[PDB]
């Protein structure tokens, strides 16, 4: 991002989309692309479940007003000048939102330039004190600031710190994705927040949502060897000053180092060259060293991400996975993954992935993002989602991919999407696949539970049907439609074959379809069998035999007369799996 | 009212049920699972108006089966587009022409004159001179009768003219013949009275329609599919090669054409070296060719040069 | 061949010509001016092929005259947009149906059974039991013949169907009728016949279409226009009044639809308070109605409930 | 247009409209609209027809490098900065096309901004000289410029002027009218001059056109009273120095205005007041004096508009006219117009209007010029154009209104039309008409030759009609289709009724329809009438009538027997108006 030279707006309209400012539709959405995480890193910090509201009325033909109330500990009057200006430089490798600065600082020129009405800022640090409100402009050339109004605003209900801007651009496009979006995104991920925006005309989305757990602290640290590279030892010599014990996080690895460069384990720090320093660089390259930091970042949490969209949509069956912390050549990252299915979702295809960076949102162009391409990278139908193509499958889902690390790689230099690093990459697939399989144990019994009900009906039509076969064909009747509907379900069909005659033959036959032990009992009053096991109540008596049959087996048991026709009464018990257990 | 060398077939549908329940599942050919469960319950409400209903005359249509067919709950329709299907699967498993099981369709097969009196025989409770519309084969092709053939060739045209016109001037006597219109696609009434004269007869016949491939296609549709046919026939009718040497006054063709034209050659059905070769002349010409048109060059012409001419060199 | 009654007017066509050359200039009712005048020149072409060509028999088409016209330059024609204008327009000077002219047209007006004998005359060179589809009015209504009437009550239905199963079932005995199907529109051939009998025999007539306006407007171009007429006819067909009651399904109805019922009311043609009445009920019950869907309530339901039920209560 | 104070770029993306570049269409056509017209402003001084190639090639994803050859008179090494940066205020009241330097200035910041790449810059002032080559810039905050590069290039042909600029922009749309037509617009225009344009991906046309009259002497003037304002006598004042017949163009009425005001005919020019000011500039509106200037303008010309489009198109029948130069309160003014009728034209409406103002053109949202007002105000189709719309009539046409005036009334802050003015509209309009009416009389001819041959054929049609009227109707025959032809065209019917006995009485009879006088003729044997005058020669006699009938009258003249039949022989001449005269 340079520390530039002698030119200020001109940095601007030169960097005037790589910033992101190109088009009326991302003009506003960027304002707040801002505005609304400054809060979010401000509270987070000491002050609560922070509620942001945000406006935009319409001002005029094609430019835009937009309030920002904040809540957070409000700021000091000495300091405005540093947060809502950008011209900073030098430090700091932890974990937010915009990388660098570079923020609110853009929002408050675009708007002191396109319409170019200074700037409203309001505070208040707590209870009693008084509240201040200022009119901020940055006058091009001289590029430190220049403060306008410094009066003191009677009321405010005091603890937070709302910011007012007018700038030519266009909120109004709201529905092929835009600023509700956001918002919505940045709901869904910082569950521990409260954002309600009213738009111009009137209308009101209220992410009223909860379980105030602040996120983990935001922490800071040394860089690692592997990620540095020729403009680092330039900054690391030329200006502050054993150079490796000091500046380089997780003394004998000091100086076993110095002689795989050419340097002596005890010559000074700065001024050492700029011909000795693509030999020291490598001199950590050949030897690798124990680990940098695992105890550093901050996921949002397997549970938040949960709540997250439970809360702020309408899903039916859903899923998360905040992965251990990975690592790529020297920066550590975790990602976690969530998944969401059907229900007030679309109907078929066309399936949507919000991704989610370092907590930042993004709605600038899929292609390329690492994420867009690890969704299309694997598996696919044979999982649970019927959708053809040759990349991201579709249909009614939702996907929310999160990567966080204390520097991130992304591709075109303005922030829009993820570099396809290899040891990546290698982490979000077997993350998005962490879920990809708890699906399909839903659906996989979700659909199931149709293929029980599918059958419910195969047992009240297969009914009728070989009864429509009877007072049409005059042959005796509906011939036992249980056989077949019992070989359907394949549970095990018992039945009673009767024979009469001089005497009175009668078999009773069953068959296994699935491996399980039965008991069987058949009341009556005498007989004449292929082994029985008797035992008497009463006057009638009662024969139980038992067995196990199991896969396709097939046995019979047999017996004989005693009475006559009367017998075809009954329905004999069973005891495991009419038959209880 | 016949129909039981069929009422026979179309009971042994149902046999196949218990010999089918009795000992395990019920597929046909396919039945077990829900859509292939119920397409069967409805084999019910089918060999129920049709068994019970053949003895006792009455016959019906299509948009009326999906009437008499609110009557079976569990079994009912939710749209005529059922009325298909299972009709048209009887067409396979009973191996009997639709018809055959008393079913009347959408449209009516009239248009015939020649020199041939006939009969049919159901219904009740000459052909060689009748009316001007005078028969219209209904619905059906087995109810018979013939003795009376006095014309060796017979004619297939379509115009709700160029025959119309073909009957004035004439044709139907020092000329033998046998006419029938058939109006755009010729289906079942139609058709299979073509079929029943070119194997129980051994007659000829001929189709002479437009030159639009929408024509050349109603001679496919007599010349196999899509009983009915009659393959040894030929098309005298508006060939491409039969006129680029007639004059004839002509028209420019679109789009849906020819698109129509690489899809009966990038598609061989029926597509013969001969109704290859002057179809190229499609190709080629670039422009279509109405069937009465001939009535430019002479309004006594087509009765007189054109039919005859290119009817006595056979091919 | 007759007509002569016209062949009279047909000449008188000429006669007002040098009347009108001799003397001035030659304008009709407008002649003068380029379109005025061709318009006219084709007049010959015009009383070329028709006067001298009456006294000869042949008769013919649309599509044919504009092929019989690429025969007189100076006059023939771009486009058979021509054949209607011009013959249009002898419907106007003449005063005669087209068809008196010996015109035949795009279609077949088949489809009729009933108990009355009669002939033709014309072409050559019973009606109470001819066959099924038996006597199809060909391209004409004054060629006549009757002496044979023994029922008191002609039929006008719609359906490749309806009348069909209207036969079978019956109704042409013990319950007088004349039946006659119509396809659509009906236009010359069944019109003529419909209003020959609503003043040549004093006998009523009703028309039972479906229920969609397509049909409701089949009595409109049988009622007056759009020689062809029955005004003193009733509609027994599918009234949104006699199915509210008679159960029967239905279907959902369409933007077509609805644009075209406030079109047969907002355009008072034949738009009597009864027809307003009955439709309003199309505007409120908001659905269609088949006009076969009675055999959802019995397949002897027809020929036995609806017809007689509503045929007592003439209106 | 004020002139700041401490602000430089932003002062662009502050007006990053209002003076042309909103967007990646209108970036480039402005950087052109510019480039060409310096040109044209340079040369139209002393150096010819001047030629103009421009390119524009593709340079990357979405920046484009447009080249800009001049051939004027090159210009000064100390007086780039002057050209190509403006930053001048303070004079100069007289007729051309940027409103005030404003020009190529915004183009090289623009390009400076968007890309970067400093700025191209080639020129040589005559033969032998040294040709140089300028790379400029504008670092901001110091407003004044920055020369980079001062070297001296081998080659040129010397004698012109070449601008390379590079700038995120876009060209490429050349169809639904944004570029090609501005030059063919300049083109048409500006006649004394050759437009080469080579388009990026490789195409060239050549508006190589003529008729080498450079313009009318482009002249300055003082002000006239009507036209001056509040702002006006502040500056008049409060800055330089009897301030009555110094600087307010076209004594006496020195003196006499100064008493209508409330000041002395004496008392000193400068620091008057801020009060007494609201009362001298009424000391001027009540006293209309003689008149402004009228030898001021220049006006492009009656031909040369001809020349202008009948080279550049392909129309069919053409009308110019420039009106004498008329006045508003304080500004002079003229306006031309021309108008082309079909052709290359396009075939049903959608009428073409191309507006043209003091030389520069105009492409931007018709909607309010005064120009297509004045063109929807007056007329229609009973004029020749038939079409209905309720404002601007249409068909195939195309018409040029200009205006010109020391200073233009423009609508917008962005001269992008014209405020409808009383007096201007009221003179584009009759000028509008000027030649609405000119084409009246073409249509009313051409469309009348039709009304011409319709009878051709009505005569060679009435014809065959009644002879298909007679081998249809036994009725002797063909009978002279003559007397009716002839009263088609109208001209006057001359004819002979003839009638058989134990004599021969024969009449001819004549009768007009239109009013003129004849003579007519008949030779013959002899003869037993209504006068005659007779003459003879050889031994046949010759019958020799003299008439003159007119309107709708209908004389008849008669004769008598000798011989027979034969008689049915001839064609009588006539003298005047078969016939001669």
């Amino acid at each position: 991002k340079k520390q530039k030279s002698i030119s200020v707006a001109e940095f601007f309209e030169k960097n005037r989309q790589i910033l992101g400012f190109d088009s009326a539709p991302r003009s506003l959405i960027t304002t707040v692309k801002e505005a609304v995480d400054n809060a979010l890193d401000a509270c987070e910090e000491a002050g609560i479940l922070p509620d942001i509201l945000v406006q935009v009325e319409r001002t005029g033909p094609d430019y835009v007003t937009v309030i920002i109330e904040d809540n957070g500990p409000g700021i000091v009057r000495e300091q405005i000048p540093k947060v809502f200006a950008k011209l900073l430089y030098g430090f700091h490798a932890l974990k937010s939102r915009g990388q660098q600065g570079i923020g609110i600082s853009a929002a408050v020129l675009y708007a002191q330039m396109t319409a170019g009405r200074h700037t409203k800022i309001l505070s208040k640090t707590s209870p009693t004190a008084p509240a201040h409100y200022y009119e901020l402009m940055i006058n091009t050339s001289t590029n430190e600031p220049d403060i306008l109004v410094d009066e003191v605003r009677d009321w405010f209900r005091p603890h937070g710190t709302q910011i007012e801007l007018e700038m030519r651009a266009a909120y109004v496009k709201g529905r092929r994705q835009s600023i509700y979006e956001y918002l919505k995104a940045t709901a869904i991920v910082n569950p521990h927040a409260r954002i309600t925006l009213i738009d111009p005309d009137g209308n009101e989305e209220v992410f009223e949502r909860a379980t105030d757990k602040m996120p983990e602290p935001a922490e800071e640290i040394l860089p690692h060897p592997e990620g540095i590279e020729l403009g680092t030892l330039m900054k690391m010599l030329h200006y502050t000053e054993p150079f490796l014990r000091y500046s380089f996080c997780k003394l004998l690895t000091a100086e076993e180092i110095c002689k795989a460069a050419g340097l002596d384990p005890e010559i000074d720090p700065h001024a050492l060259g700029r011909h000795e320093a693509r030999k020291l660089i490598e001199a950590f390259e050949k030897v690798k060293i124990m680990a940098p930091p695992t105890d550093c970042l901050s996921p949002i949490g397997e549970d938040l991400i949960y709540r997250g969209l439970e809360k702020e949509t309408t899903v039916d069956f859903i899923a998360t996975s905040t992965r251990k912390p990975a690592v790529y050549s020297g920066n550590p990252f975790v990602v976690e993954v969530g998944m969401a299915y059907g229900g007030n979702l679309p109907k078929e295809e066309k399936i949507s992935i919000m991704r989610f960076a370092n907590r930042v949102p993004l709605l600038y162009q899929q292609g390329g993002c690492v994420t867009t391409h690890a969704v299309e990278d694997i598996k696919w139908k044979q999982y649970g989602l019927n959708q053809p193509g040759g990349g991201i499958p579709v249909g009614p889902v939702i996907l929310l991919i999160h990567v966080a690390s204390i520097n991130v790689p992304f591709t075109s230099e303005s922030k829009d999407a993820i570099a396809d690093i290899p040891v990546i990459k290698e982490e979000i697939d077997l993350a998005i696949k962490e879920v990809a399989r708890k699906l399909k144990h839903y659906l996989s019994k979700q659909s199931n539970l149709k293929k029980r009900r599918e059958k419910e009906i195969i047992i009240t039509k297969v009914l009728p049907k070989l009864a429509a076969k009877v007072a049409h064909v005059l042959e005796k009747d509906v011939p036992d439609i249980n056989p077949v509907v019992a070989k359907i379900m394949g549970n095990l069909l018992v039945h009673r074959v009767i024979k009469n005659n001089g005497d009175g033959t009668v078999d009773v036959a069953i068959k296994v379809k699935n491996a399980y032990s039965f008991r069987v009992h058949e009341m009556l009053p005498c007989k004449v069998k292929p082994e029985p096991k008797v035992v008497t109540m009463g006057n009638d008596y009662d024969y139980v035999w038992d067995i196990s049959a199991s896969a396709g087996s097939s046995k019979v048991l047999s017996y004989k007369i005693e009475s006559a026709s009367e017998e075809e009464l009954q329905k004999l018990p069973q005891l495991i799996v009419t038959g209880a257990k | 009212l016949a129909r039981e060398k069929l009422l026979e077939i179309a009971e042994k549908i149902y046999n196949q049920f218990e010999e089918e329940v009795v000992p395990s599942v019920s597929l046909p050919s396919s039945a077990k699972t829900v859509k292939g469960a119920f397409q069967l319950l409805k084999t019910y409400a089918t060999d129920f108006l049709i068994n019970e209903h053949l003895a006792r005359n009455r016959g019906s249509t299509l948009r009326e089966l999906y009437y008499i067919s609110e009557g079976w709950d569990y079994a009912k329709f939710k749209e005529q587009g059922e009325s298909d299907r299972l009709i048209e699967d009887l067409e396979i498993l009973t191996s009997l022409q639709r018809e055959y099981f008393h079913m009347r369709p959408e449209e009516d097969g009239a248009t015939m004159f020649g020199p041939i009196e006939i009969t049919e025989q159901t219904k009740r409770g000459h052909c060689q001179k009748v009316g001007e519309g005078g028969y219209q084969i209904p619905f059906n092709v087995e109810n018979i009768e013939f003795q009376k053939h006095d014309a060796s060739m017979i004619i297939a045209i379509e115009t709700g003219g160029m025959y119309a016109r073909l009957m004035e001037n004439g044709f139907d006597e020092a000329y033998n013949a046998i006419l029938v219109h058939l109006k755009g696609q010729p289906a079942r009434s139609t058709r299979r009275i073509i079929k029943r004269m070119n194997e129980e007869l051994g007659i000829p016949v001929a189709v002479f329609t437009d030159g639009d491939p929408w024509s050349y296609r109603i001679y496919a549709s007599v010349a196999y599919g899509a009983f009915m046919a009659t393959p040894a026939a030929k098309f005298l009718g508006l060939q491409p090669s039969d006129i680029v040497e007639y004059e004839l006054s002509t028209d420019k063709l679109t789009e849906q054409d020819v698109s129509a034209l690489r899809s009966e050659l990038s598609d061989p059905r029926f597509e013969s070296d001969y109704w290859k070769e002057q179809i190229q002349l499609q190709l080629d010409i670039g422009k279509k060719a109405e069937q009465q048109a001939f009535a430019g060059k002479g309004l006594d012409f087509v009765t007189e040069v054109y039919l005859p001419n290119r009817l006595k060199e056979m091919g």
